[PDB]
């Protein structure tokens, strides 16, 4: 039964090393488990000049290290049936291993060893450049994200926010063994790291294979600092790409978050789950309980469309994307901010219950799993500081009510200048003025 | 559209054909409808389908989350219309065929196989590993396979 | 902070806003004729009737 | 569209793949131009085409109503067009393949032949009798071919 099974969830172990980094795991009654570094390293803490080396770096964490180059590194890990996996965002990259329990310590060692002592063949970079350089190529094509980011490049514009994970074009065909050493050197540091897991394994045992392989101490204090980074300026704006020949169009509106400490984030995302997600698969069609979705359908509105929260250090973006085709764009805006408008004036108490509803089981969802949990973990720590509990986070959802929904998406969402991403045959969408308007009275 | 969507990744493309080009039936059907037959289904082959297969003799009512004791009160008094094993899946025959879809991509995908073994049987785990030992999916980010 | 609490308390609700005009308008005409009258008839100091009038009234 | 008539007599739909499975190429390809390149030839293409298999050598200059002299003087100082067997047809080769179009359809049409003989050959009008001995046309309206 509900509310005993969450007391039941055993409780996640955290003891930080006396060198900065720290550890973190959930154990359970599996055969199997996964762990990683979660590293609070990304694409803002880059700059101009360097813009794509968290991400040419994780192109390189896995072809050899010192101690074991390419083949036997490679040849270590598949050998053992181990999964080594791994991403980088603008505020987060991360490496992790799945394998049996059994493998527990001897793959912290690999861990360990990829972060610190990673080779950096200069001959094998000459050959992931051609390879990031496809990637773009091939990314440039995926509509959902180039829509993002150029979300971003003007949502923060002259901010490192504004900026790729993956750099420029011409960062990535200059960088050097160099700066790529550097990023390394002066971004993956204890302090700034979380070792987790999750599985088959005793915080003990796991604890101390840190402690040996994780050994490198600090003298000074300033090894001990956590960098503060330097806010980013949000920019009531819009940015839009016109191809004709493209044949759907994308769409992206938003406004600041609050960032990841702030507790409405909760109240925000019951929010986003009454105006849903939907693409022209749904089941429920003209009968779903999205307003934004039915209408879609009655309509014939868009293809797909989905609410995100997206959560930062100090900041956020709060909105929604649509595909659609180019003579729905507008209809569909329209309605999507007409949702939106409804929700600071109108939103029910049903509303509410059935958003709770939906983000409790969306919640348990992202924990399923060991890979998912050591996620969140090496998320909750390095981002909110403790790592919250699906008994916690539920309580502050099951206090959420209509009446404090309306108060803040009032407070992040009326009468607030957004920022637009418009991609593709957009003809129809036009003036911010008008898309600004929407921002109030409904 | 499913069908649409669907084969937005030729990887399903050739495993509708290759199923198709290795028998002759059963198991030599699509798994997604053929265009032809597209609205041309009628509410009682739905049925007569449903009311053919679906038989609990053919049915498992599995379930994680749950005491045994509950999901057993629901199966029984509850479940109708069961009581069978319906129809008989004609029997799979083998074929040996060779289908080409020529559309000018970049890409080729191409799957080439031969009779391999049957669920339960015993020479099963063989393939299973003789796949492993030939190698079949990664686990190393943007690598490669040496193993 | 009046820019502030203006956007906050009037500007805001498109209800409080027209509110304000209305209301606000009512103090508008009230002080802007006062004003306007005013200045004409000092412009015009002594020429109007208003002036002159002391000499015959009386009954 | 054009493709879309033709087609309207399946007598064209096996027609079409029966060559397709019958060779690998050359011969193998089809008279209608596939779907997927349909408005993705070029003018280039054209031209090229042109420049390249519609030359003298293998160009007749026919023609009836005409006297032989007339017919002649337009072919000379009007066709001045270059020489040479432009490019060669590669050797069509013989695969012995099976294709099939299920499409629910009352009847059915089918064909099945094997490598016969080329023009201006031997067997040629071995087949040509051959064909008549088992029956090719009717030659009485609404009847029966006793022959």
């Amino acid at each position: 039964t509900y509310a005993q099974t969450l007391q039941n969830i055993p409780e996640t172990n955290v003891t930080t090393l006396d060198n900065g980094l720290r550890v973190a795991s959930e154990e359970s009654s599996q055969p199997t488990c996964t762990v990683g570094v979660w590293i609070g390293a990304g694409s803002r803490y880059e700059n101009e000049k360097n813009n794509g080396a968290g991400y040419f770096v994780e192109h390189l964490a896995f072809k050899g290290t010192k101690k074991r180059p390419c083949a036997a590194f490679e040849k270590e890990v598949e050998s053992m049936g181990a999964h080594f996996n791994g991403y980088t965002s603008r505020e987060q990259t991360a490496f992790y291993i799945k394998a049996l329990s059994k493998d527990m310590p001897k793959v912290v060692e690999l861990l360990a060893d990829v972060v610190q002592n990673c080779a950096l063949e200069e001959s094998q970079i000459e050959k992931e450049r051609g390879v990031i350089l496809q990637e773009l190529k091939e990314m440039d094509n995926d509509m959902t994200n180039v829509t993002f980011d150029y979300l971003h490049a003007t949502a923060f514009q002259g901010t490192a926010l504004a900026r790729t994970v993956e750099g420029t074009t011409e960062n990535i065909k200059h960088l050097t063994r160099a700066d790529l050493a550097s990023y390394i050197d002066t971004h993956f540091k204890a302090p700034r790291m979380v070792l987790a897991a999750a599985g088959g394994i005793s915080h003990k045992e796991l604890v101390d294979a840190a402690r040996q392989h994780f050994s490198g101490v600090s003298f000074t204090y300033k090894e001990d600092a956590v960098p503060i980074l330097p806010r980013c300026r949000f920019t009531g704006s819009e940015i839009r790409a016109r191809d004709d020949a493209l044949p759907v169009a994308h769409v992206a509106l938003a406004v600041e978050g609050p960032g990841w400490a702030d507790p409405d984030n909760v109240v925000l995302h019951v929010a986003n789950a009454i105006i849903g997600r939907y693409d022209r698969t749904f089941g429920g069609g003209k009968h779903l309980s999205s307003r934004l979705a039915a209408l879609a359908v009655e309509h014939k509105l868009c293809h797909s469309f989905q609410t995100f929260n997206t959560s930062y250090s100090d900041t956020g973006l709060f909105g929604f994307h649509f595909v659609a085709d180019p003579l729905s764009i507008d209809d569909m805006m329209f309605c999507a901010q007409g949702e939106w408008m409804r929700l600071c004036t109108s939103t029910t108490e049903s509303e509410v219950k059935r958003a709770k509803n939906h983000l409790r089981s969306a919640m348990v969802a992202q924990l399923d799993g060991t890979t998912p949990v050591c996620e969140t973990i090496g998320s909750h720590l390095l981002n909110y500081g403790r790592r919250i509990s699906l008994e916690e986070w539920d309580s502050r959802i099951s206090a959420v009510d209509a009446r404090m929904v309306r108060d803040v998406c009032s407070k992040y969402i009326y009468d607030k200048c957004p920022a637009l991403a418009a991609v593709g045959p957009i003809e129809q969408l036009l003036d911010y003025n008008r898309i600004r308007s929407g921002m109030y009275w409904i | 559209v499913d069908k649409a969507v669907a084969f937005q990744s030729p990887q399903v493309g050739v495993l509708e054909n290759l199923h198709a080009a290795a028998y002759k039936t059963a198991l030599a059907n699509p798994l997604y409808c053929p265009d032809y037959r597209i609205g041309k289904i009628t509410s009682e082959q739905l049925h007569h389908f449903v009311q053919n297969n679906f038989t609990s003799a053919r049915m498992a009512l599995v379930g994680i989350g749950v005491k045994h004791s509950d999901l057993k009160q629901v199966a029984e008094q509850f479940l109708n219309i069961r009581s069978g094993a319906g129809t008989s899946s004609a029997k799979a025959t083998y074929w040996g065929g060779e289908i080409r879809e020529q559309n000018g991509h970049s890409l080729v995908h191409a799957a080439v196989v031969t009779e391999g073994a049957a669920v339960g049987s015993a020479e099963a785990n063989a393939f299973s590993v003789l796949q492993h030992v030939l190698g079949a999916g990664p686990l190393i980010k943007r690598g490669s396979s040496v193993t | 902070a009046l820019l502030r609490q203006a956007y906050s308390a009037l500007f805001r609700r498109t209800s409080t806003f027209a509110l304000t005009v209305v209301l606000g308008a009512v103090l508008f005409e009230r002080a802007f004729d006062q004003g306007a009258d005013a200045i004409f008839e000092h412009l015009n100091e002594g020429k109007l009737w208003k002036h002159i009038k002391h000499k015959y009234e009386a009954s």
